[PDB]
């Protein structure tokens, strides 16, 4: 049941204090104009002293040509749920996000981690995966699974055709 | 959290909230039911802090731009006046309360600043924008200043902005592309370093708030000023015979203003919804009633037809129609709080000289887009989370916190947030 | 190199001198109304005694609502190439089929052959191959590497807006 | 393999080949280049065989159904008639002749079948289809046939099946759907029905040819056939009055049978091609050339304004039109060679009663898509085709080739659909 469409590691220049500070305001930005309301779902600081924020994102895609005729028929805005974990003493921030939207259909999944770089604890690293899950099955799987389907249907086409011929032919001597 | 048989209703304390009290009087004599008029400051946040919670007064007066975030976080009732009433108010104004094709509110009157200048200085006011600093020089001279308004709100500063060029959206086929702002364009950016220019060249200052620019000119030791209808009857009063006219112009274009229909929108908790509709359409909305509240302090130009008619003979309703078609029609979109916040902010760092134009007016640009979920949210937001930055900044990470941040804030924006997702339907977890 | 998105195997209640013959009168059939035009392009007898067959098949695609436009504008009719080998002693017919329409963006290609049935001479069985290349890549391993694409191009937006964010942080004080 | 500087032109041997050649003559005695008119047999398949191979007429003369599929199989030149010469004929013909906006070949006449009566055995001509049985009867009681025409070609029973209900291909939108073919309709069915009770009670004979019904008829022999413009030089002569009419009614509807413009393409292998556009616009194109071709046979309405005006005062045009008008246009698509074979099959197998009217019928609604890639050679395809499923079968797999199959047949089909995928522009290995 695991399949990381992928995953990637990047530093940062800064320490994570600054990193974390600026994570948590960071929409909205210039760099993604498409998120046009971020709000705090809510916020606790657990048992344990890390701070949890789930926050709610919405997103609206750059389609404007027929976008006034589109919203009147349907909204044009995506929705990701967040959920942030901060440990102030480990020095790490977690964060997992899926899309809202559409996860009946399908469910991207993105998982990141910013803690101090092992070598130099004013640079920042950030870890990085994403898990799409198609159908809760891969996307590769699902996509083949769509070939069997219709390839076959369309094999099992070709030998109606057959037989409807055949009969044709039979009947004629 | 609404009590059942009386009424109470908010209006802004610059509007005539003692006519529409007088108003309300007739309503109780005839009826039995008592209203109840309030004028609470900075309402247009006040309402919202309220309203999420399902507390707040039955009816609500506002400007329009405002509606569409109030109604789209469950806010308000969806109003049901009959087609022959529709027909006693003008359409252009039923469709600045119309969202999604639903009408959110009823329109009042129509509003539009204009310049008001002081007759016995001002023989004739200048019609130039860039005239003002010369005529300054020679009012000074005399020991007064040529003009102060209300540099705070940026509703006032405004017209000169979106004068050589400024928008809050571009609107492309009957629709407001959101993700186009034009605080930051190029005439946006050369009209705010006018206003800013006049400011550092000691003719007008940074400080000037509504108040302090209508004392000063209604005490005659300024000029001119810009503001609305409803500022007129204190003028009237005071021994200054004064004039409405036509803003400057910015580059020989003309100075453009936002124009708002006051209008009048039902709690969306509220179990009086039957009694609010009859106060509204059978006693606010007629000569009778409006007569009171404009008598009080003007409304402007009446969206009630057979009213507006008795009134436009008036001059300055005229002065106020022709400055109203000289700029656009306020939009009532939800990022409407947004933007307002973003261009707020913008003008007075370049006013009080500490952010320079071309980098607050940048950041207005993006801070526009600083819009909740839930956008008659958006400005409790902003301040929950300006707090929030501060603690977890300066408390939490230096391990000081004593427990959950801005605990107070975070309440009722929880809820505006709640009833707007129920209201915007969405799905968590 | 290999990747078979489908296999089959199936069988006809009928000997392959008459399987064969009607398959080679295939079309045009009922059930397969979108084959338009066939053509034989070339035809020989091989040293070994093999007849090859060299078949063009136009079909058009069932999209007729605006099909009047559609064509004006371009035309609605794809292309497939087919090979077929006839071996009237050994009593088998290969048939290897590719579309020729959009190979250059993708291939997909069609291996079938038809013996008699090894326990009744009377039956005839086709085995059956499918084999899709997206690019040269298989069909799943295009559709993820679009994913890191895209993911990673975003993934890198998002540290754009980081560095904004943090440099507009950074400025405050 | 054409000859520069002389013209050849094909025309259908039932056409007036012979008033065309005078045509020629004027041109030959004006210009020096000599032009020669041929009639060779099964012209509509000749054409493409030879057309195919670069050989062929310099002009080749046909109605315009089949025009679509020869001008896509790469075989004719587009014509480039001036503008002032398009207003010299009716736009109504030119759009007949027109194929991806592209005109592909001049319009020349417009041509439909009627009823042709004997005036003096039927005084009066059956209104009706079904009236008919009973008129034989009485006619063969006095030593006559009612009725005989063409049961070989499908244009001529075509009529009486589109009566009721029946099409080659429906039209939806401006253009025709291939996919949707009114050959095995309800109505289609009965239409055909109709037609071979007839020859069942012994009223008609499904051998009856072209020559067979029109000797029989201007021999006074039988007293209605069913016919062309064409058709009516040889009754002339003849002694017999005669009348053309409208068709008889089928279920009360009228029975439609589908026209055609006889248009004059310019071969694509043709070095001639400015001699041929000179002779067709300023010689054949005139009141002059056209009267020419009328005199030796009527060319039904002329799609030459300037002579249809001198023409229509004739009562037989007017009867074509009639009928004309009763009916659709052809489709000049190139999917009607297909649908022309499919529904010439069903008719005779119907007519000789070895396949039933339901089975024939649904028969051709498949065998209609028997098109080829190059439709052009629709027809060499079938034959090529049926030359090699008898030999697969009967020789190959038997083991008794010699060497590969039909190799003659396939020799020119090979080469049409090489021509017509350079035309259609397919890549191929
Ligand atoms: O501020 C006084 C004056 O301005 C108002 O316009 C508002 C706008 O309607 C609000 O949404 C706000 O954020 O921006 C403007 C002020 O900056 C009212 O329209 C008007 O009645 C009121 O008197
Ligand atoms: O057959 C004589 C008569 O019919 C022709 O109509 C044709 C049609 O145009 C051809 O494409 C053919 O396959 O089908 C019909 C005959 O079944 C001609 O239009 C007409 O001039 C000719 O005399
Ligand atoms: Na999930
Ligand atoms: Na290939």
């Amino acid at each position: 049941d695991k399949m990381k469409i992928w995953t990637s590691e990047h530093v940062f220049d800064h320490p994570w204090e600054t990193v974390t500070t600026a994570a948590m305001q960071k929409y909205p930005n210039p760099m993604n104009p498409s998120v046009v309301g971020v709000d705090v779902l809510d916020r606790h600081i657990d048992p344990s002293g890390k701070l949890h924020s789930h926050r709610l994102l919405s997103t609206e895609w750059g389609l404007p040509s027929i976008v006034k005729s589109l919203i009147g028929a349907a909204r044009t805005k995506t929705y990701v749920q967040e959920h942030s974990v901060v440990d102030p003493v480990e020095k790490t921030m977690e964060l997992k996000s899926t899309n809202i939207s559409f996860t009946n259909m399908v469910s991207v999944d993105e998982r990141l981690i910013y803690k101090p770089h092992p070598q130099d604890p004013e640079k920042t690293v950030l870890t990085q995966e994403a898990i799409i899950t198609v159908k809760g099955v891969s996307l590769s799987s699902y996509l083949e699974g769509l070939m069997a389907s219709t390839i076959s249907s369309n094999a099992s086409k070709g030998r109606e055709a057959m037989e409807w011929v055949i009969h044709k032919l039979n009947a004629e001597i | 959290k609404i009590e059942e048989g009386k009424l109470v209703i908010w209006i802004n304390g610059d509007k005539g909230y003692n006519g529409l009290a007088e108003v309300g009087k007739k309503f109780e004599k005839d009826t039995g039911i008592k209203v109840t008029v309030e004028h609470p400051d900075k309402l247009e946040e006040k309402f919202p802090q309220v309203a999420a919670t399902g507390d707040g007064p039955d009816i609500i007066f506002w400007a329009h731009d405002r509606f569409g975030g109030y109604a789209q976080s469950g806010l308000l009732a969806e109003i049901t006046p009959a087609a022959a009433f529709q027909d006693k108010l003008y359409p252009f104004t039923w469709d600045a309360v119309r969202y999604n094709g639903k009408l959110i509110a009823y329109p009042i009157a129509v509003e539009a600043l204009s310049l008001i200048y002081n007759k016995d200085l001002l023989p004739n006011p200048p019609k130039t924008w860039e005239e003002i600093p010369a005529l300054d020089k020679e009012l000074k001279a005399k020991g007064k200043s040529a003009l102060m308004f209300n540099l705070q709100e940026p509703y006032f500063t405004w017209p000169l902005i979106a004068a050589d060029g400024g928008y809050a959206f571009k609107y492309a086929a009957g629709k407001y592309d959101i993700k186009d702002v034009g605080v930051d364009n190029a005439g946006a950016k050369a009209g705010l370093t006018f206003l800013v220019d006049l400011i550092k060249n000691k003719h007008m200052n940074a400080d000037t708030d509504y108040s302090i620019a209508e004392a000063a000119f209604n005490k005659g030791e300024t000029a001119m000023t810009i503001n609305g209808p409803w500022a007129w009857s204190n003028i009237d009063t005071s021994a200054v015979n004064y004039g409405v006219t036509v803003l400057p112009t910015f580059k020989g274009q003309p100075s453009k203003p936002f124009v708002g229909v006051l209008s009048a929108g039902i709690n969306a908790a509220s179990p009086n919804k039957e009694l609010a509709k009859e106060f509204l359409e059978n006693y606010l909305l007629t000569d009778e009633g409006l007569e009171a509240v404009n008598k009080d302090k003007p409304l402007g130009a009446v969206a009630l037809k057979s009213y507006e008619e008795e009134l436009a003979k008036d001059p300055r309703i005229a002065a106020t129609m022709e400055n109203a078609q000289k700029g656009e029609i306020m939009p009532n979109i939800p990022q409407m709080s947004a933007f307002w916040y973003a261009v707020r902010t913008a003008v007075i760092n370049a006013a009080s000289g500490r952010q320079t134009v071309d980098a607050a007016l940048a950041a207005a640009q993006t801070n526009a887009a600083a819009n909740s979920v839930g956008e008659a949210c958006t400005d409790m937001k902003r301040e929950y989370d300006q707090c929030f930055n501060r603690w977890f900044a300066e408390k939490f990470l230096k391990g000081d916190s004593s427990g959950d941040p801005c605990t107070d804030l975070f309440k009722r924006y929880q809820q505006c947030v709640q009833k707007a997702i129920k209201e915007k339907e969405i799905p968590i977890e």
